[PDB]
C-alpha cells in the first residue's frame, strides 16, 4: 500500500474508517457528517505520513499543519487536536528522534516503572517525552528484559529474540531507521536431516509437510465447523485435536482395506458358486454323453423312438454345452475382475515410523513459534492473533538485537541492580519496595503517583510471590494471571573456528529420534557474519534440557552436527552459551501463549489498570495507580517484541492522559 | 462449510474416538482383527476355488459333438413328422429344441405343424401329457 493510504497500514490503521480508539477522542467527529469523516481520516493519514518518511525528527504541529493544503488546513483546531492525538498514543514521535523543541524545564507527575525491558523502556520514553519524571526499576544488571545478546570477541548472538517479522506495518520497522540495525533478511529453505546424518528426500519433505498444514486446516475444521471444543468438562487442546485428526485419518485407512478386501470375498463368492455350477454341468454333461454313444451304438436301420433318443440325447448335449460356454465366460471376466483388483490395493499405512517422524519436526516447529507443548494450547484460540500478521520476510538483527533496548535507555533514569519486592498503592500514591540484587539488606523506597509493572508473566504467576501486592490484586487480575500461558524456549549458541556448513543456507533441521525429543536441538541458525552456530531446544525438551550441564548438551550438538557433516569437520566450539528461561528469575519462561481454557480476552484483563479504594470512606472515587504493559498486555500482538513496545506506548498514552489531561477531546 | 479433502471427520465419528482414554485404540484394534479376519477368509476361499477349478481340467473338448450343417427342407417326410410328436412329449412348446431335434426344419414351421397336424397326429393330448410330468 502506498501515499497517505499506505501509512494508515504502515501504522495498523484502516485508512478509511475511524477506530474505536479515535471515536473515544472525537465523538464529534465520528458521529457527524461524514464529510468532515474523511478530512480528520485525511489529516491523520497525512501527519502519519510525514513521521513515517523522516522519523529521525521530531514532528511537531506547525510542521505538520505547514505541510498540509487547504481545504485541509482550514481548521487548525481539528488538525491541532489530530496531531496531539497521534503523539499522545505514540503513532508519531515514538522511539529515538531529536526534539525541536527541548525539554519542559520542571516535570509534571512521578511515575515509577517496574523492568526495564523493551515494554518498560518504551513507556518510559514516551512518559519523558510528555513532561513526567520517570525512573525504572531493573533487577538485572542490564537493560533488555528478554531482548538478550551474547557478546564476546566478534561473537554476537541473541539469546532471546532475534526475529523481526516482517516490516510490514511492524513499528519495529521506524526503530530500524532510528537506530542502526543491520536487518538482514532470512532464506526460508530449511534441509531437513534424520538422526542417521542422510538428508531427507526431496519427494519425503513435501508430502509430510503438506499432510502437516493439512492436519492444522483439519484442527481448525473441528473447532470452528463441529465444535469440538470441550472434552470432558476440559477445553481441547490443540494437542489432543491432531491426535483425534491422526486417529481418524488412521481410521479411515482401515475403515477402507476392509471395504477393498470385502470386494474381493464379494467376488471370488461369485466364483465359487460359479465354479459349483461349472463342475455340476461338467457332470451332466459327462453322463448325458456317455448316454449318446450308447444310443448312437445301436446300428442302423433303427426304429424311430431309437432315432429320436439319438436326436434327443445330441440336442441336449449341445443345449448343455451352450450353457457351460457362457459360463466359462462369465468365469473369465471375474477371474480378471479379481487380478484388476488385487493388483490396485488402496494404501498400507497412513504414516510409516519414518514419515511421523518427520511430522514431529514440523510439530517441533509449532512447538517452537508457540515455545509450549502442543498439549498446552487452546485450540479455539491458540492462533487468534494471525489476522494481525506483518508483510514481508522476516529478518534478523546482524549486530545483535540489545542494540535497540539500549539506545532506548540513553537518557533514562534507570536503577539496575534493583529488584522490586513489594508494590503498595493507595488512594493518595503509591510506593515501591526494592532491594539491591548483589547485597539484599540494602533496602529501597519509591514514592510516585502511578506504578507502571512490566514484570514478566512468569514473574507474575510466582507460586510464592516475588513481587507483593498491597492491596493484593483483585480476583479478575489473579485470575486471567493464572489463566494465562507462559511457554519456555531455549537456545544453545556455538561459536566455531569456521563455516563448515551451507553458508547460503540460513537455517536446517534435525529430525527427532522419538515424539517425547522432537524439540530437543531440532533446528540450527545461521544467522550471524562469524561462524556461529544457533540450535534450538523447543516443546516439552525445553523444560528437561535445563537439568542438564551445558556440556552434556553441547555434546548432544557436537554429534548430530558430526552426522550431518562427518566427525572431521566439526570442530570444537571456541565458545558456547546455554539458555535456561525458565530458570532465570526475571523471566520465569520465555513468552506468552494462549493457554487452552484461556482466550485473548485474558490478554485485555491484563492490560487493565488497577484502581485503589479510598482512603477516607465515603471520599470521591480515585485514579487508577498501577498500571501494566508488556508482551502478555497486547491481545492482537502477544509474545513478541513489536508487541511489547506497543503496549509500553500504550501504557504512556492512558497514563499521561490520566495525570496530564488530555485537551484533544474538546 | 467442508474439511481439506481426503481427511475424513464426521460427527459421528469423533465422539466414538473421544468417548474415553483408550476409545481410540480399541476401534483401530476392531478393524486390524475386522480385517485379518477378511485375508483370511479371502485365502480359504481362493483356495477352495482352486480345487473346484481343478476338477474343471480339460473343460469339456472330449464332451463336444461336431456341428452338423444341414440346409433347411420344405417337405414333412413321415419319419420327420414322427421325430416332431415325440420331441413334442419330451419338450412341449420349446420349439427351438424341436426346431433342433428335427434339425432341417426351422421353429415357424413347427409352430405352423401344430395347428396343421394338430387333429392327425393329436397334438392335444400329447402337451396334456407333457404337463403332468
Ligand atoms: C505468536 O508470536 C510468537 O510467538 C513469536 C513470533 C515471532 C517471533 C517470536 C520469537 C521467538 C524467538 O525468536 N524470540 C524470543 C526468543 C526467546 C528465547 C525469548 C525468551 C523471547 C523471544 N521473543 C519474545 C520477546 O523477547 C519478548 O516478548 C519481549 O522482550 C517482552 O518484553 P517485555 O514485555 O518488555 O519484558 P521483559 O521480560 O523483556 O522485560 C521485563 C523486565 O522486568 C525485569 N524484572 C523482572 N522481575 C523484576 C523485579 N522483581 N524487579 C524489577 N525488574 C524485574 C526483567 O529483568 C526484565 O528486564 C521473541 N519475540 C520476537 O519478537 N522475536 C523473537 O525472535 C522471539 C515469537
Amino acid at each position: 500500500p502506498s501515499g497517505v493510504e499506505g501509512a494508515a497500514f504502515q501504522s495498523r490503521l484502516p485508512h478509511d474508517r475511524m477506530t474505536s480508539q479515535e471515536a473515544a477522542c472525537f465523538p464529534d467527529i465520528i458521529s457527524g457528517p461524514q464529510q468532515t469523516q474523511k478530512v480528520f481520516l485525511f489529516i491523520r493519514n497525512r501527519t502519519l505520513q510525514l513521521w513515517l518518511d523522516n522519523p529521525k525528527i521530531q514532528l511537531t504541529f506547525e510542521a505538520t499543519l505547514q505541510q498540509l493544503e487547504a481545504p485541509y488546513n482550514s481548521d487548525t483546531v481539528l488538525v491541532h487536536r489530530v496531531h496531539s492525538y497521534l503523539e499522545r498514543h505514540g503513532l508519531i514521535n515514538f522511539g529515538i528522534y531529536k526534539r525541536i523543541k527541548p525539554l519542559p524545564t520542571k516535570k509534571t507527575g512521578k511515575v515509577i516503572i517496574i523492568g526495564s525491558g523493551v515494554s518498560g523502556l518504551a513507556a518510559a520514553r514516551q512518559l519523558q517525552s510528555f513532561g513526567m519524571d520517570v525512573t525504572l526499576l531493573e533487577a538485572r544488571d542490564r537493560v533488555g528484559g528478554r531482548v538478550a545478546t551474547f557478546r564476546k570477541g566478534n561473537y554476537v548472538a541473541d539469546l532471546g529474540a532475534m526475529v523481526v517479522t516482517g516490516l510490514g506495518g511492524n513499528p519495529m520497522a521506524v526503530v530500524s531507521k532510528q537506530v542502526n540495525m543491520e536487518l538482514a533478511k532470512i532464506k526460508q529453505k530449511c534441509p531437513l536431516y534424520e538422526a542417521n546424518g542422510q538428508a531427507v528426500p526431496k519427494e519425503k519433505d513435501e508430502m509430510v509437510e503438506q499432510e502437516f498444514n493439512r492436519l492444522l486446516e483439519a484442527t481448525s475444521y473441528l473447532s470452528h465447523q463441529l465444535d469440538f471444543n470441550v472434552l470432558n468438562n476440559k477445553p481441547v487442546s490443540l494437542g489432543q485435536a491432531l491426535e483425534v485428526v491422526i486417529q481418524l485419518q488412521e481410521k479411515h485407512v482401515k475403515d477402507e482395506q476392509i471395504e477393498h478386501w470385502k470386494k474381493i470375498v464379494k467376488t471370488q463368492e461369485e466364483l465359487k458358486e460359479l465354479l459349483n455350477k461349472m463342475v455340476n454341468l461338467k457332470e451332466k454333461i459327462k453322463e448325458l454323453h456317455q448316454q449318446y454313444k450308447e444310443a448312437s451304438e445301436v446300428k442302423p436301420p433303427r426304429d424311430i423312438t431309437a432315432e429320436f433318443l439319438v436326436k434327443s440325447k445330441h440336442r441336449d448335449l449341445t443345449a448343455l454345452c451352450k450353457e457351460y460356454d457362457e459360463l466359462a465366460e462369465t468365469q473369465g471376466k471375474l477371474e480378471e475382475k479379481l487380478q484388476e483388483l488385487e493388483a490396485n490395493p488402496p494404501s498400507d499405512v497412513y504414516l510409516s515410523s519414518r514419515d511421523r517422524q518427520i511430522l514431529d519436526w514440523h510439530f517441533a516447529n509449532l512447538e517452537f513459534a508457540n515455545a509450549t507443548p502442543l498439549s498446552t494450547l487452546s485450540l479455539k484460540h491458540w492462533d487468534q492473533d494471525d489476522d494481525f500478521e506483518f508483510t514481508g520476510s522476516h529478518l534478523t538483527v546482524r549486530n545483535g538485537y540489545s542494540c535497540v533496548p539500549v539506545a532506548l535507555a540513553e537518557g533514562l533514569d534507570i536503577k539496575l541492580n534493583t529488584a522490586v519486592r513489594q508494590v503498595r498503592y493507595t488512594a493518595s500514591g503509591c510506593e515501591v519496595i526494592a532491594v539491591n540484587t548483589r547485597s539484599t539488606s540494602q533496602t529501597f523506597i519509591y514514592k510516585c503517583d502511578a506504578v507502571l509493572c512490566t514484570l514478566p508473566l512468569g514473574v507474575l504467576k510466582q507460586q510464592p510471590p516475588a513481587v507483593q501486592f498491597v492491596p493484593p490484586l483483585p480476583e479478575w487480575k489473579t485470575s486471567a494471571v493464572q489463566r494465562m500461558g507462559f511457554g519456555n524456549l531455549n537456545k544453545v549458541v556455538l561459536c566455531f573456528d569456521r563455516v563448515f556448513w551451507d553458508p547460503s543456507v540460513n537455517l536446517f533441521g534435525h529430525v527427532g529420534s522419538t515424539t517425547a525429543s522432537r524439540g530437543e536441538l531440532f533446528l540450527f541458525w545461521n544467522l550471524y557474519k562469524a561462524p556461529i552456530l544457533l540450535a534450538l531446544v523447543a516443546g516439552e525438551a525445553a523444560g528437561i534440557m535445563e537439568n542438564i550441564s551445558d556440556d552434556v548438551i553441547v555434546g548432544r550438538c557436537l554429534a548430530i552436527l558430526k552426522g550431518i557433516f562427518g566427525s572431521s569437520a566439526v570442530p570444537q566450539p571456541k565458545e558456547t552459551v546455554v539458555s535456561r528461561w525458565r530458570a532465570d528469575p526475571w523471566a520465569r519462561g520465555s513468552y506468552s501463549y494462549v493457554a487452552a481454557g484461556s482466550s485473548g480476552n485474558d490478554y485485555d484483563l491484563m492490560a487493565q489498570p488497577i484502581t485503589p479504594g479510598p482512603s477516607i470512606p465515603g471520599a470521591p472515587q480515585p485514579i487508577p495507580r498501577l498500571f501494566f504493559a508488556g508482551e502478555h498486555t497486547i491481545r492482537n500482538y502477544p509474545a513478541t517484541v513489536h508487541g511489547a513496545l506497543l503496549s509500553g506506548l500504550r501504557e504512556a498514552g492512558r497514563i499521561a492522559d490520566q495525570f496530564l489531561g488530555a485537551m484533544y477531546t474538546l | 462449510r467442508k474439511p481439506p479433502k481426503g481427511m475424513f471427520l464426521s460427527q459421528e465419528d469423533v465422539e466414538a474416538v473421544s468417548a474415553n482414554a483408550t476409545a481410540a485404540t480399541t476401534v483401530l484394534r476392531q478393524l486390524d482383527m475386522e480385517l485379518v479376519s477378511v485375508k483370511r477368509q479371502i485365502q480359504n476361499i481362493k483356495q477352495t476355488n482352486s480345487a473346484l477349478k481343478e476338477k474343471l481340467d480339460g473343460g469339456i473338448e472330449p464332451y463336444r459333438l461336431p456341428e452338423v450343417i444341414q440346409k433347411c427342407n420344405a417337405r414333412w417326410t413321415t419319419e420327420e413328422q414322427l421325430l416332431a410328436v415325440q420331441a413334442i412329449r419330451k419338450y412341449g412348446r420349446d420349439f427351438q429344441a424341436i426346431s433342433d431335434v428335427i434339425g432341417n426344419k426351422s421353429v415357424v414351421q413347427v409352430k405352423n405343424f401344430f395347428v396343421n397336424y394338430r387333429r392327425r397326429f393329436n397334438i392335444d393330448e400329447v402337451l396334456q401329457e407333457w404337463e403332468a410330468e
